[PDB]
């Protein structure tokens, strides 16, 4: 049916012409084919073998041009015609990748056929200049109260999510995407963040879980999953965030906003290492290449809030770095920490102690500050930062029979600690982040016993909807808590708390 | 610069000697006479099999001069100096290598080209001529440059044809087309 | 909807293996001989366009 | 094979013509590949070991590695100067 | 016309074979005129037979082996002038401020050599500063290199801004803020802030000239940004007689950039994955930064710890050149002290009685001892009790706390931020002030009167205003 | 050693500190294993050394806290006293 | 390896019949269970128990592949599973054996794993 049409389409491809350049493999070993010919080849050009495998041509040497294969050596053998595509590595870019899972090359692995790509743009293109950037002024909400308030995130921004291996590392990230489904629905196209998850060395099963979760929360319809799977070749893995970034530039340049989540650059680092060693390019500190720093900095300079002459748009990024037992002293962590502005340091002890999200906000910081925080949320969360800090410090005064003052702090802290828990894959609207934090800040949850804290939250919210969902809407639209809103809110919180 | 850069690994020093044969320009005819020296090496191969044998030092160089005394002098003083150089570098395994490479440089100066039309099977002589003609009637043989088109038999290179000359080919084989057909009907 | 898509995928693989059957048939025939002549003339027209 | 003045095609080319060092370059050298603060000189066969050589560039060097057919001087002097 | 066809492009190391006759000298600059941009290659070898091995400043992508190259014949030559002040200039020496072609007057090669022994000043002099804390505990030396310590945004930008304003007042100087390993996002902020703080005025005058070398730019251009900036500075020093101050950002990325280029060039990296030619690169740079008779380039450089390993060769090499160290602390900024400088870690190699003045030394030593004892005293003052410890012990705490508050200078750049008008207090006036505080003839003056004041004369007034 | 350790069916680790401690030879059985085990052990000897292992295992932990010099709980010192002997 | 589209992923629950294992880390059919452990901490023994319980219990087949394990252990395993009857030399077995040993050069040790995978 479709097949009759498809065969007709293929039949309609039959034009052929003299190939400007060709190579014939001289020898192929270790995925480093050394090809004889390709005299006028462009550098890093995409090359197509007789096996049809793709490569790029990192080394142009006078005697031989050492292509690096992006695929298997099994199907590659000596004296193999290597047609010269004459096109430097480029990937399709366009609005077609929205709600589409494609492999790195840009082929749909969801098999949703041809991508609606209005350009193919080269994988690497240099970062926007000093004047092509302007300051952040657009919050982005993850739907996690702690993250939105304690670590306020905006758009343009680059901040790590550096923490222990598969502690639902991906889960923390995925939560943001789900809250972003709400914003995406919104017609303001700066609030249409076309999220990109870049699955780097992640098994197809792991990405399968992600895909189904995305389908379930209907998040497939703006998602792009650039997929460099665990089995997929280390050159594909290496170029995978770079390739992905070019897609991101298309949105950003178009003035749109989007969020790209590189997961995990630690394994990206390993792939580049594998490649570099195979090219016999020397090791460097922590047996990682020395220009790994250079690589990472290039990638991260493509996340930027562009000047308004260059369009309002931005790309926001949140690289995920996997910590080998929390060793941020490691070369790849140290480098990234300096390049990025903010870090989120997920605290594994807390994870083990069943606190999900698991974060220590002693070791999370954001340097994109309150120009990435909602004004309302800022007001009611200076206190929150301070209270939790005290709860931490006065923790050890409980680990002894000691003053009522310490005990007051501890209760206020414990209720807050309990409040910032949230079973993963439940995002939250900011207009409901603010009330919960208001109550806690005012210590009205101190009375509420720990078991009833969980119950209180949802009840308070439903109460707010029944009593005055006008208040919630008003909070949302003003974006600032007016004296009148704090007035009404104080009354309301008391009444709910009383029951 | 010699016509066509070989890249010149070892033998490329002798290709630069071919540039010197253009410089003292009787060395162009010296490349014909040095092809006659290669013909003397082609009469040589019982001794050439011994000549791949290592370890002939100054006595090896003298023994090479004895073979040169059996010779009439093809390639002249440049060839004699190459005999000394190759003796000094001690290698008969890149002796004929230099010969082949000098041959490439020589026939590049002459302007002769070598093409090939590998196919699954042999092709008509009518076909041979028609493609040589075609190549002349294309920019590939601009004319001013000769061609030795060799059809090769390689059934492994499946049905249809592949024409090769320069870094330029047309591959209208079966396998590539079948590949494309399959791929799209698996899409 | 799910079954519609699955049925389409099944049809596509059915026609895939039938395509293999046509490939095996063509490579025996002296269409194997006659199409070499065709490629020869096709290459004649192409290369003359240079 | 290994770097030798037979690999060096221009040195080689003079030899294959017939002309050679002819003792001139057994006491003078000519610089080849210079940079990375080492120079590779052809000739200088009468060089004493750890001699001072003066490059015609107003640079002097101490001969370090006396190798078959070549001497690798080490420069008491800057790379920019020498060529 | 010196021309050659590209004969390799293995990485960013491009071998160019030039038509036989043209012998490139090492450190020449080649330009391959490309359709998209230009490409600047710097000849870093002679590979022989009219071939080179070069490094690249810009990305080598899409290059075709055999592209014609033009050899300028020597290092990149960047325009200099007061014209070039207030312009953001890339490594090449071309506008990236997007304010069009910078008015060139003379251009000069980016490579240069340290001034001779004769041209070096035999006596080290002290550069006056307007920050009192700087002028006591780490007085800037003219010509010297002052290595910044502290983390990003601990007040770093504001500290640097203050200095630009001060140098212009102090001497009449100029500056060039060169940013190595510069995040372009951070760079935007700096440029907008600097415009705002009027150290750059695009309509007005600009003391500072900006050279930004982003991290996305190739390691070769990362290595060469510093040399370029220094050439500009030297035009001011030598040829405008100016005392100028040249800021550098991370020297961590000076090392990193140099390391990569060496290893690519095949020069075996020395330990801790660092360049073998590490020392010489700092040597040329930090002996070109010196006091000539004409002028002096003083440089405040920023040192970012490699992994907190000061034992690493690269920090040590840096520290050898440095004449002062300024050790910012956010803890100190949290005690409301702007400047944020940690006084007990504020140290300079010049602090000696002869060098900084006998009085200045004596005052300094006492002020250091006073604070040192105060810190220690404050430990046990807290534990044992203020009044449960000597009158003398709390006297030292009080005297110290008056000094601590006196450190707080609401200076001009941060006038907006503090609110309180700028206080620019000269080195001479600083010494005078500490003498009185040392002689405690103003221990009857509140601690919150010594809070946020200029000189000694000024805090007589602030005590009055509190009362009145 | 790593390659060999994988190959072999046991390790018979010795400790230097324990050599000085007066076991001469000294065998530190913490890192000594015999995967083959007590099928190659005499039945009588299997019986007698049955809880020899348990006592020692307890002793190792107990001894570790015990160096402090405090008067520990008696149950732990039953272990400590037995273990020493 | 099967492509992204060839994946069909859900997790069934294996029951090991070992209480600690079941409660505190239940195993899943299709899973990638990983027995991190030290030398001979009954590493073999644990596997032998799994085969004893789960293999008989389930109707499915198993393939037991030993990559570079000892010929002493090998003789015991063969005999042991002849004894548990999971291997019967007349009559079926719900397991297959591919016994690879460490004396065989490392190249063979690498692709014994691939051999087992193909079965």
């Amino acid at each position: 049916e479709v097949s009759s049409i498809l065969e007709e389409r293929i039949k309609g491809v039959s034009d052929e012409a003299n190939l400007n350049e060709t190579g014939r493999v001289l020898a192929v070993g270790d995925g480093i084919a050394r090809v004889f010919g390709l005299n006028n080849i462009q550098a890093e050009e995409l090359v197509e073998f007789s096996s049809g495998v793709k490569g790029m041509a990192l080394n142009l040497e006078p005697g031989q041009v050492g292509i690096v294969l992006f695929g298997s050596d099994r199907l590659v053998k000596e004296g193999e015609l290597v047609k010269r595509t004459g096109n430097i590595v480029d990937v399709p870019v366009g609005p077609g990748l929205l709600g589409r899972v494609v492999d790195a090359l840009g082929n749909p692995i969801d098999g949703k056929g041809p991508i609606d790509a209005a350009g193919r743009s080269r994988a690497q293109v240099k970062a926007p200049g000093i004047l092509p950037r302007r300051s952040v002024h657009e919050p982005v909400q993850t739907g996690l109260k702690a993250v939105d308030a304690l670590v306020p995130i905006g758009r343009g921004q680059r901040e790590l999510i550096i923490g222990d291996r598969q502690t639902g590392k991906t889960a923390v990230a995925l939560d943001t995407i789900l809250n972003q489904k709400r914003w995406n629905n919104g017609s303001d196209e700066s609030k249409k963040l076309y999220c990109v998850y870049v699955a780097v060395g992640q098994k197809r099963s792991t990405v399968a879980q992600l895909v189904q979760t995305l389908e379930q929360h209907d998040a497939m319809k703006y998602s792009i999953i650039v997929a460099a799977t665990a089995s997929e070749a280390a050159p594909l893995q290496y170029l995978a965030p770079f390739t992905a970034a070019s897609i991101g530039e298309w949105f950003r340049d178009n003035g749109k906003h989007a969020l790209i989540v590189y997961d995990d650059l630690s394994k990206q680092a390993v792939a580049y290492r594998q490649l570099s060693l195979l090219l016999r390019r020397p090791p460097g500190r922590e047996a990682y290449p020395g220009d790994v720093f250079y690589l990472h900095s290039r990638l991260l300079e493509r996340a930027a809030k562009l000047s308004e002459k260059e369009g309002s748009g931005s790309l926001t990024a949140l690289p995920v770095i996997e910590t080998q037992g929390g060793d941020v002293s490691a070369y790849i962590p140290t480098n990234v920490i300096s390049i990025t502005d903010g870090q989120i340091f997920l605290e594994a002890e807390l994870f083990y102690k069943g606190i999900r999200p698991a974060i220590n906000v002693g070791l999370s910081v954001s340097r994109v500050g309150s120009a990435a925080q909602v004004k309302a949320l800022k007001q009611v969360a200076g206190s929150l930062k301070l209270f939790l800090a005290q709860y931490r410090e006065v923790a050890a005064f409980a680990q002894s029979d000691l003053d009522a003052s310490t005990k007051q702090t501890l209760v206020r802290g414990e209720r807050l600690t309990q409040l910032l828990k949230q079973n993963q894959y439940s995002p939250l609207a900011t207009e409901e982040q603010v009330p919960l934090i208001y109550a806690g800040v005012n210590g009205h949850l101190d009375g509420i016993e720990l078991s009833r804290i969980g119950e209180f939250e949802s009840s308070f919210l439903s109460y707010l909807k029944s009593n005055h969902n006008e208040l919630l809407t008003e909070i949302r639209e003003k974006g600032e808590l007016s004296k009148e809103l704090l007035a009404s809110l104080k009354s309301a919180t008391e009444s709910f708390v009383a029951t | 610069p010699p016509p066509v850069r070989l890249f010149g690994v070892e033998g490329t020093y002798a290709t630069a000697l071919y540039q010197a044969a253009a410089k003292n320009s009787s060395i162009d005819a010296a490349f014909q006479s040095l092809q006659k020296v290669e013909s003397t090496v082609k009469k040589n191969p019982k001794l050439g099999h011994l000549l791949l044998n290592p370890a002939l030092s100054l006595k090896d160089r003298n023994s090479v001069i004895d073979a040169i005394v059996e010779t009439h002098k093809n390639l002249d003083g440049y060839v004699v100096n190459l005999l000394k150089v190759l003796s000094e570098n001690n290698r008969l395994g890149c002796f004929e290598k230099i010969a082949s490479d000098f041959g490439v440089l020589n026939d590049a100066h002459n302007g002769l080209l070598k093409g090939t039309v590998t196919s699954a099977e042999p092709l008509d002589p009518k076909s041979f001529k028609r493609i040589e003609k075609a190549l002349s009637a294309s920019k590939l043989v601009g004319q001013g440059k000769s061609l030795k088109l060799e059809n090769v038999v390689k059934p492994e290179i499946k049905g249809g044809l592949i024409v090769e000359l320069g870094d330029k080919t047309v591959d209208l084989s079966i396998s590539t087309k079948i590949q494309k057909l399959n791929k799209v009907l698996e899409d | 909807v799910r079954y519609e898509a699955s049925l389409r995928q099944l049809e596509q693989r059915q026609l895939a293996k039938s395509v293999i059957s046509r490939v095996q048939s063509e490579l025996g025939n002296p269409k194997f001989q006659e199409k070499v002549l065709q490629q020869s003339i096709s290459e004649i027209e192409q290369l003359l366009s240079k | 094979t290994k770097a030798q003045p037979t690999e060096v095609s221009s040195i080689l080319e003079e030899r294959i013509k017939g002309v050679s060092d002819e003792a001139n370059l057994n006491e003078t050298g000519r610089v080849l590949a210079v940079g990375d603060g080492i120079a590779r000189v052809f000739g200088l066969n009468n060089i004493q070991a750890e001699e001072l050589v003066e490059f015609s560039s107003g640079v002097k060097g101490m001969a370090l590695n006396l190798e078959p057919g070549q001497v690798g001087i080490v420069l008491f002097g800057s790379d920019r100067l020498v060529k | 016309p010196i021309t050659g066809k590209v004969t390799a492009v293995i990485g960013a190391i491009v071998d160019v074979h030039f038509e036989q006759s043209e012998l490139p000298a090492i450190l020449n600059a080649l330009e391959i005129k490309t359709p998209q941009g230009k490409l600047v290659l710097e000849v870093a070898q002679h590979l022989g037979e009219n071939t080179v091995r070069t490094i690249a400043m810009d990305g080598t992508e899409g290059l075709v082996r055999g592209e014609k190259v033009l050899d300028t014949g020597g290092p990149i030559s960047v325009p200099v002038g007061r014209e070039t002040l207030g312009r953001i200039i890339n490594v090449i020496g071309e506008p990236i401020d997007e304010r069009g072609p910078i008015k060139s007057k003379l251009r000069k090669p980016i490579h240069a050599d340290p001034p001779s022994f004769a041209e070096q000043s035999t006596s080290a002099e002290i550069l006056e500063t307007g920050i009192k804390v700087v002028d006591l505990l780490a007085p800037y030396a003219r010509g010297g290199k002052i290595g910044l310590f502290g983390g990003a945004g601990v007040g770093k930008t504001v500290f640097i801004q203050e200095l630009i304003n001060n140098i212009a007042k102090a001497h009449g100087g100029f500056s060039v803020f060169t940013g190595v390993g510069e995040r372009t996002r951070e760079g935007n902020d700096l440029y907008r802030e600097m415009k705002e703080t009027g150290v750059i005025n695009l309509e007005g005058e600009s003391k500072v000239a900006l050279v930004f070398g982003q991290m996305n730019e190739p390691p070769g251009a990362r290595a060469r940004v510093a040399l370029t900036g220094l050439t500009i500075a030297e035009y001011f020093r030598d040829e405008e007689g100016q005392d100028v101050l040249l800021f550098i950002d991370n020297i961590f990325r000076f090392t990193q950039a140099g390391s990569e280029v060496s290893a690519l060039l095949g020069r075996i990296p020395s330990a801790v994955g660092y360049q073998p030619t590490l020392a010489t690169d700092m040597g040329l740079l930090q002996e070109r930064i010196t006091t000539t008779k004409k002028g002096s380039v003083t440089s405040v450089q920023a040192v970012y710890v490699p992994a907190d390993d000061l034992t690493d060769p690269a920090p040590a090499t840096t520290f050898a050149h440095l004449d002062a160290t300024t050790v910012l602390s956010r803890g100190i900024s949290e005690l409301g002290i702007y400047p944020a400088v940690d006084p007990l870690d504020s140290k300079s190699r010049l602090l000696d009685a002869a060098v900084v003045g006998q009085e200045h030394y004596d005052v300094a030593s006492k002020v250091q001892e006073t604070l040192q004892t105060y810190k220690s005293l404050q430990d046990i003052i807290a534990i044992l009790g203020m009044d449960e410890l000597s009158e003398q012990d709390k006297l030292t705490v009080e005297r110290a706390r008056k000094i601590q508050r006196f450190l707080s200078q609401p200076f001009a750049v941060a006038e907006v931020f503090t609110g309180i008008p700028g206080k620019l207090v000269r080195l001479k006036d600083t010494v005078a002030s500490f003498k009185a505080v040392l002689e405690g003839k103003y221990d009857n003056i509140p601690e919150h009167a010594f809070y946020m004041v200029g000189g000694i004369e000024d805090v007589v007034a602030k005590a009055e205003k509190l009362a009145a | 050693p790593t390659n060999v350790i994988s190959i072999t069916d046991g390790q018979i680790f010795l400790e230097a500190e324990l050599f000085y401690k007066g076991i001469r030879p000294a065998i530190n059985v913490g890192l000594s294993v015999s995967r083959v085990g007590s099928a190659a052990q005499v039945k009588a000897l299997k019986q007698v050394a049955g809880s020899l292992k348990l006592f020692l295992a307890q002793y190792r932990e107990v001894a570790a806290f015990a160096q402090f010099g405090s008067d520990l709980d008696a149950s732990t010192k039953q272990t400590l006293v037995r273990g020493e002997r």
